[PDB]
């Protein structure tokens, strides 16, 4: 079934933020991807069997993160990439306020 | 050479552990992961000094699962090799290619072409040696190594050295 | 949630620094060389070459081979490739600022026409808004269409400043789909402002100058608005949907990549060999066409460039545009697990907070309770009932995460449960669920009820809750969502419960009323005229669930 | 403050920034006929000092941004002779409170 | 549109209305600071009547024989008469009511008292009269000192912005002005002993029950006030089945879309 | 994974690390500039063999106290007492800590925190690097010819007369193994 | 006074079907098209064109489009609004998600 | 960086949201075999036991109430009044 558009709206007015995490991810797309520290793109060659977390170009295997995003979000990111747009996902912000 | 870098660690203990003497298990988990370890960056993380005074932190619980993230700020004994500095170390392995040195928990290597010409190899010795004027490098020999090259072999940094330059060689 | 552990530290997504792909970076960030449109099979011999598919991207046919990453199909995120374009191409949408910057930057030296000598240009350079700084600079520099070799200072007019060189005129840039049109005048000569010529100028543009515009020398430079390096999307973006086994299945995106790959080696043929010049601008304009086509087909440029099927071809733009277009139907909105849609009927026996749930729906909907000594023993009875008896279990997840599908297991009766395990038990009597009647335009439209596993195939509900949901028993269809997190079912029970929203915050009045039979009966009874005799009275008094038993 | 009958020359009004720091305000007779401010619809607007403005941000933890901004051309922001940055403490009345403190930053 | 605009917007811990950045909309939510439903349409008795009806109902004058609360109303009634500081007290009482009178007559010059106000003061006393079995036969125990001041202390403990400074204390006074005018209308010395005949015990219950019922009325920081505003506008907009203007539905799309090319422009002059 | 006391803002700019050299160009953590978590601009502290040993020997003595509290309710001769504590308060799998202790209680230039003291009071005072102190105090040098060579980092850093004086003092102060 | 004419003009839309809505719901929206400095439409050229992060705006009316100027003008997402966390499948700072919960070893040790 | 426990404009009452997440995190942990700081007085439902934990106000949870400006204030479950 659909926990779609406004199906989200009403949930937000409630307060159940972690029901919205459970819904949009766990009961939907939910994915374990490997982004590089620097260019926050799904670059990382993650040899999970033998821990070689090597990244292409950014010379990494050092600072690498596991991020939890729905496959539809990782997919949409891979989609605008093939249109020269970098959705550089940083685990650590540098904005403040 | 051997220095003390104040470092951090992200231990995320599971709910079943959130009980009275948890501080003991947070510190233990740290000594598991950080103690004994070797990084590429900070070198051999040998000992997590002064067990007593360790940052605990009020760690955040996840919406997903009850687990709480804790970052432990510690003061530890570290050692990283460098290209050029000279260090003492007791020799260990030897053959035709050369001899390996034991500088702390790290292994430096001296090749036949990194040793003087007059300091030649002797396979005809038990255990294999290195003949010269007075200089005869066996296995448990004491050497001064000029760390010409540093290589980080993941869970252990190993190295290359020379005893060719003046003052260096047998101790 | 991804499947199979990784020693990688887990975290939040705290920033999303949007930018442009440096045609420098695109190359590095590539595992694949992408050179020919022979996709998969090495001449029908069921494999893949250095072509469109897995020249090192990711294999189809339930196989690893994804350049060292392998990780099957699930846990294997797509691996991007690259393709060097035979001549630079105007990136379909960034064609806007291409015309714009061109009317500001001197098409000779790479310096803004106007500068710190014009007061309103100064006023603009000061505006701290990244595109409104552009907004004024564009309006300002487009005007003076001659860069000044010399111009008078801000102090005295007989006193000039040789600031920047070149006094050469700027063109009157106007669109022509894929190539810009200039203009300088005796008699007007309009220049074919070509991709190669244009990119050049953009490289030269002073850091401070593109900085005083909406650009960045780290994430997005204007010299990357023109593509030389096209990133080849991996196959889980352009699938290989094979019919049985010996039949193709490439997505229309794989087609336009092949149709670019053709158009790349066509421009290569004319270039590397006998040059036809005003015939090279055809293979160039078709590459320029298909690179602009593969991203957007549904544009102002009359040809929607129909593939031989009459199909405009699945533009990467049309794949992300509104409702069921990723953002608004696959991201903001979704189709979820643990859901149920059923017909509705009235009820004079259920409490305001109770929901009608047929046996079959309760036996189909599972909840994972954690094997703790509190439950454990009773979960072990559920475990020896499976999905036939009302209280039973579908799957039993080990401490390790191995699904003991009760329904077909050989040890299905044995099942010696350990703690920390998860038994996937049916949703049962007085459990929490999100009952909902579409559209969900109201906070009150999506409320939480209490399961009461009834027979007969309909979702029944208390007749006073007929009003906050927008209900009428003409066979209305309602949803149901089963929480899994004991944290999530705490979220329903504490903010989403029906008894809570009795009073409407929306208008400071209660939004649940007694309706029809109860609305007419109560008035027909609360009259001076109406009375009742002992035998029928005693039945009425007993009928109050919490009556004092006092006559 | 110049009070003209019909208009001023644009040749003349370019002589307005000419004598800084002193600011030259220009109003046509037309809007002055009726007191634009003495209206039912517009509540009090108060010129808040350097310290009054700072205090607002220091206590109410705001930024030069976050504030509900005001027009410069606001018939009020010219009747008060407001300039950019100045804070306008507005005491509007409420159907459910009686009074409420709103603050605007001039543009 | 309403919900995509008012999404990010909620109630915060500064007891402010912010969002996706921190841009303030309202400095106290709802210009008052209460949880939307806790509010029942309450009546302000102070605006109403002739300035003479008000005087009979509220003015206490323990110096005049014809305006003294008779010793049938309070146990002190016969001795509380002719007292200096005791009438000086009451002056603040009636004078604060005349203060409240014109105040409410300035916010609403249409007289109407039937306004949405939190904490049903009616219901608390309703319960007090039958949960204390106050016999309006014998006089109330209370002293004029008990009543006037008992409110003067309750008036403080009714909080919105918990702040300790200038403005946070200021826009706070501003926020609970109206409720305080209603508070002063019901808990006025005469109306308390003449009309109500309630004990110190019952009076203290009336003050106690009002206090916490009010601190429950405080909006909960987090509440998606924005989404909620839209989900209370967008929802009943659907139900619209529509000396001549635009009838609700097209009228709404003119104002929401901000239209200067009005389907029905009309200037009204008084 | 164990993170550092030093952190910056190297967003997109990936091109990092300049060749490590004894020429006092070290890691981003390993500079005179780094912070002690207490918010102090602490200069990196490097220690010579023994100044070292007698710190792990120090805090491993401190650790023995804790484990037994929460349980309530001579060179060759030192080599044994060294591995004794290691089989106690040290993991036991801590191969990288064991190798170091034996080699440090073999090669150490000073057996006592009494004598180690006067050495470091004389070295970090000369006006030299915490890295040179850690190189002069463990590698028993004789001539400034020899000294300034094995540690190039000096070269012009000290008076050739002084370097000698410093080293000569350390020769009596040397443990009597 | 603008906030005013706009409000009065909306309350007389609440009475356009007689129905009630507490002052606060409209007075918020009325304040939304005012707190800018003038008057703003409830469209892609009012709220969806202002300050908010690159993803909060692309989520309505214009999408690929909005995201294209996020790319070229090297824009940034706060990850502070609803829409921001929504995409990422995260606990947004909404009601139950706003505050963060921790355990004081100290308060935890007391109980035993 | 934060703010101290004295200086709290934050309502000294627990929010209906904080109730739901404390009573939820305790529901999660208690179902996750976690230590139970209350006597299990006939109680066996994880979420329920967690409720008789906020009753005996022996929940070890502390709430980080962040101010939209940046800084924050702390409050334990014991520290919050429950007039919800
Ligand atoms: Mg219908
Ligand atoms: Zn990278
Ligand atoms: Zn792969
Ligand atoms: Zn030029």
């Amino acid at each position: 079934l659909r926990f779609g558009e406004m199906e989200r709206d009403c949930m937000i007015a409630h307060g159940a933020a972690s029901f919205l995490k459970e819904r949009l991810m766990e009961a939907s797309d939910a994915f374990r991807v490997h982004i590089c520290g620097i260019c926050g793109l799904m670059t990382v060659i993650a040899k999970l069997n033998h821990n070689q977390f090597e990244c292409k170009g950014c010379d990494n295997k050092i600072d690498i993160y596991q991020i939890h995003i729905p496959y539809a979000a990782k997919l949409l990111f891979q989609e605008l990439m093939a249109m020269n747009i970098t959705p550089r996902l940083y685990t650590d912000r540098s904005r403040d306020f | 050479m051997f220095f003390i870098k104040d470092l951090s660690l992200n231990i995320t203990l599971h709910p079943s552990f959130f009980g009275p003497r948890m501080k003991q298990y947070l510190k233990t988990k740290l000594l598991e992961e950080v103690e004994g370890s070797c990084t590429g960056k900070f070198g051999y993380i040998l000992c997590v000094l002064d067990y007593d005074n360790i940052d605990i932190q009020r760690g955040r619980i996840l919406p997903t699962d009850g687990s709480a993230e804790f970052n432990v700020k510690y003061r530890a004994v570290v050692f990283k090799p460098f290209k050029g500095e000279v260090v003492d170390g007791t020799v260990v392995s030897c053959s035709q290619h050369g001899f390996e040195v034991q500088v702390g928990p790290m292994k430096v290597f001296v090749t036949k072409h990194l040793m003087p010409q007059d300091l030649t190899f002797n396979a005809g010795s038990n255990p294999p040696s290195y003949q010269s004027s007075e200089d005869v490098i066996t296995i448990k020999s004491r050497i001064r190594v000029k760390i010409e090259g540093c290589i980080s072999q993941v869970s252990s940094i190993h190295a290359i050295g020379s005893i060719k330059e003046d003052y260096l060689g047998a101790i | 949630v991804g499947q199979q552990y990784s020693s990688a530290p887990l975290r939040t997504v705290k920033e999303v620094q949007f930018g442009l792909f440096s045609p420098e970076e695109v190359r590095a960030i590539s595992v694949a060389k992408i050179r020919f449109p022979e996709t998969m099979d090495e001449t029908q011999t069921r494999a893949k070459i250095g072509g469109l598919n897995d020249p090192r991207l990711g294999s189809i046919d339930r196989n690893l081979k994804c350049q060292t990453c392998q990780e099957g199909m699930n846990e294997c995120p797509g691996h991007f490739g690259h393709i060097d374009l035979a001549k630079p191409v105007f990136h379909v949408g960034f064609i806007a600022k291409i015309k714009k910057v061109c009317e500001c930057v001197c098409m000779h030296c790479g310096k803004l026409l106007l500068d710190e000598h014009n007061e309103l240009m100064r006023q603009a350079l000061a505006i701290k808004d990244s595109k409104k700084r552009f907004a004024a600079i564009w309006t300002l520099c487009k005007t003076k269409m001659v860069c000044e070799t010399d111009v008078p200072s801000e102090d005295d007019p007989t006193q000039l400043v040789s600031r920047g060189g070149c006094g050469n005129t700027q063109p009157t840039i106007r669109k022509d789909g894929l190539k810009l049109v200039g203009s300088w005048k005796d008699e007007p000569e309009l220049r074919v402002l070509s991709t190669e010529e244009i990119l050049n100028i953009f490289k030269h543009i002073s850091v401070k100058d593109f900085t005083s515009l909406g650009f960045n020398e780290v994430f997005s430079r204007p010299e990357w608005m023109i593509l030389t390096c096209l990133p080849v999307p991996p196959p889980p973006v352009r699938p290989s949907i094979s019919f049985n086994e010996s039949q193709r299945g490439e997505d229309d995106l794989t087609f336009k990549l092949a149709d670019i790959l053709k158009a790349n080696i066509s421009l290569e043929t004319l270039e590397h060999n006998g040059a036809p010049h005003h015939a090279i601008e055809e293979a160039e304009s078709l590459l320029q066409f298909h690179v602009a086509t593969y991203m957007d087909n549904d544009i102002a440029g009359q040809p929607q460039a129909l593939q031989k099927s009459g199909r405009p071809v699945k533009s990467i733009r049309a794949r992300l545009k509104g409702k069921e277009g990723r953002i608004r139907g696959n991201l903001m909105g979704k189709r979820v697990d643990f859901s149920a849609r059923t017909v509705i009927s009235g009820d004079p026996n259920l409490e305001l907070d109770q929901v009608g749930v047929p046996k079959s729906i309760a036996k189909t909907l599972t909840y994972p309770e954690v094997v703790t000594p509190y439950n454990i023993d009773r979960l072990t009875q559920l475990v020896r009932n499976g999905p036939n008896e009302h209280p039973g279990a579908k799957y039993v997840i080990r401490d390790s995460g191995d699904r003991i599908d009760l329904r077909y297991s050989k040890r299905a009766g044995d099942i010696q449960l350990q703690y920390g395990w998860k038994v996937e038990r049916h949703i049962m009597d007085n459990d929490p669920v999100l009952f909902n009647r579409q559209p969900s335009l109201h906070k009150m439209s999506m409320m939480a009820h209490r399961v009461k596993v009834i027979p007969y195939s309909t979702f029944r509900l208390n007749l006073s809750v007929t009003s906050p949901y927008n209900a009428d028993f003409d066979g209305d269809e309602m949803n149901l969502h089963v929480p899994q997190s004991e944290e999530t079912r705490a979220e329903l029970s504490q903010l989403c419960a029906v008894p809570l929203q009795i009073v409407s915050p929306q208008s400071n009045k209660p939004c649940m009323g007694i309706v029809q039979d109860t609305l007419c009966g109560i008035r027909k009874l609360t009259l001076r005229d109406t009375f009742i005799e002992l035998d029928q009275v005693l039945n009425m008094l007993y009928w109050v669930p919490d009556w004092d038993g006092v006559i | 403050i110049f009070v003209y009958q019909n208009n001023i020359t644009p040749s003349a009004m370019k002589l307005v920034p000419s004598i800084p720091p002193a600011t030259i305000e220009t109003f046509n007779e037309a809007a002055l006929v009726v007191n634009i401010t003495h209206h039912e619809l517009v509540p009090k607007h108060i010129r808040l000092s350097s310290d009054e403005k700072r205090e607002l941000l220091k206590r109410y933890r705001l930024k030069e941004s976050q504030l509900p901004r005001i027009q410069r051309a606001d018939p009020v922001a010219l009747y008060l002779g407001l300039k950019r940055g100045e804070v306008v403490k507005i005491i509007r009345k409420s159907e459910t409170s009686g009074r409420y403190a709103s603050y605007r930053i001039c543009m | 549109r309403l919900v995509k605009a008012l999404e990010d917007i909620m109630v915060h811990y500064d007891n402010t209305t912010r969002n996706s950045l921190g841009n303030v909309i309202q400095f106290i939510y709802g210009e008052d600071g209460m949880d939307a439903a806790h509010i029942e349409k309450q009546s302000l008795d102070t605006i109403g009547g002739s300035d003479a009806a008000f005087e009979k109902r509220y003015r206490v004058d323990l110096l005049n024989t014809d305006h003294t609360l008779d010793p049938s109303l309070l146990e002190s009634g016969s001795e509380i008469l002719g007292d200096l500081k005791l009438q000086v007290l009451l002056d603040e009482e009636y004078k604060q009511l005349v203060k409240d009178r014109k105040f409410l007559r300035e916010v609403f010059v249409d007289g109407e008292a039937n306004w949405p106000l939190p904490v049903n003061i009616r219901r608390i006393i309703q319960n007090a009269q039958q949960t204390f079995h106050i016999d309006h036969t014998k006089p109330s125990d209370l002293t004029i000192k008990d009543i006037v001041l008992g409110v003067k202390d309750l008036q403080e403990n009714l909080l919105v912005l918990r702040g300790k400074n200038e403005i946070i204390q200021n826009a706070q006074r501003d926020a609970v002005t109206l409720f305080c005018c209603l508070l002063r209308s019901r808990l006025a010395t005469r109306r308390v002993l003449q009309e109500y005949r309630l004990t110190k015990q019952a009076f203290d219950w009336v003050l106690s029950n009002i206090e916490a019922q009010f601190l429950r009325s405080v909006v909960h920081p987090g509440e998606m006030v924005g989404v909620l505003a839209a989900q209370s506008i967008g929802e009943p907009a659907t139900q619209m089945t529509l000396k001549k203007v635009t009838s609700g539905v097209p009228r709404l799309k003119e104002i929401l879309n901000v239209a200067k090319n009005m389907k029905t422009p009309s200037l009204t002059v008084y | 994974s164990t993170s550092t006391f030093q952190t910056r803002r190297r967003r997109l700019k990936k091109v990092e690390e300049e060749e490590n050299a004894a020429t006092l160009q070290l890691g981003q953590e390993f500079q005179l500039k780094q912070i002690n978590h207490q918010g102090e601009e602490e200069e990196l502290i490097a220690l010579n063999l023994s100044e070292a040993r007698l710190v792990i020997k120090e805090a491993l003595v401190e650790r023995r106290r804790a484990f037994k509290r929460s349980q309530k309710k001579t060179r060759e001769k030192e080599l044994e007492s060294i591995d004794v504590l290691l089989e106690q308060t040290t993991g036991g799998n801590n191969k990288d800590l064991k190798n170091t202790m034996q080699y440090l209680t073999n090669f150490s230039r000073f057996r006592d925190q009494e004598t180690v003291g006067a050495v470091i009071q004389l070295l970090k005072s000369t006006g030299l690097h915490p890295f040179e102190v850690a190189q002069l105090g463990s590698l028993a040098c004789d001539t400034a010819d020899e000294a300034k060579t094995l540690i190039p980092s000096l070269n012009n850093k000290i008076s050739d007369d002084e370097l000698e004086r410093i080293l000569k003092e350390l020769s009596n102060l040397e443990t009597l193994y | 006074a603008g906030r005013a004419a706009l409000y009065k003009e909306v309350y007389n839309v609440i009475a356009s079907d007689g129905s009630y809505v507490n002052y606060r719901h409209m007075a918020l929206l009325v304040d939304v098209m005012t707190t800018q400095g003038g008057l703003t439409s409830v469209t892609r050229h009012g709220f969806n064109r202002s300050n908010t992060g690159a993803l909060m705006r692309c989520s309505f009316e214009e999408t690929v489009e909005i995201l294209f100027e996020a790319g070229a003008s090297a824009e940034l997402d706060d990850c502070r609004g609803v829409s921001e966390n929504v995409i990422l499948g995260q606990m947004a700072p909404i009601g139950t998600g706003a505050f963060d919960v921790m355990i004081d070893e100290e308060s935890l040790v007391k109980y035993m | 960086k934060a703010i101290p426990k004295d200086q709290r404009a934050t309502t000294p009452y627990m929010t209906k949201y904080e109730r739901a997440r404390i009573l939820g995190t305790r529901a999660l942990q208690i179902s996750m075999n976690a230590p139970v700081f209350v006597d299990l007085e006939g109680e066996t439902d994880p979420l329920r036991i967690a409720m008789k934990e906020l009753a005996e106000k022996k929940i070890p949870l502390v709430i980080r109430r962040y101010l939209p400006d940046g800084s924050f204030e702390d409050w334990s479950v014991e520290e919050l009044i429950v007039d919800l």
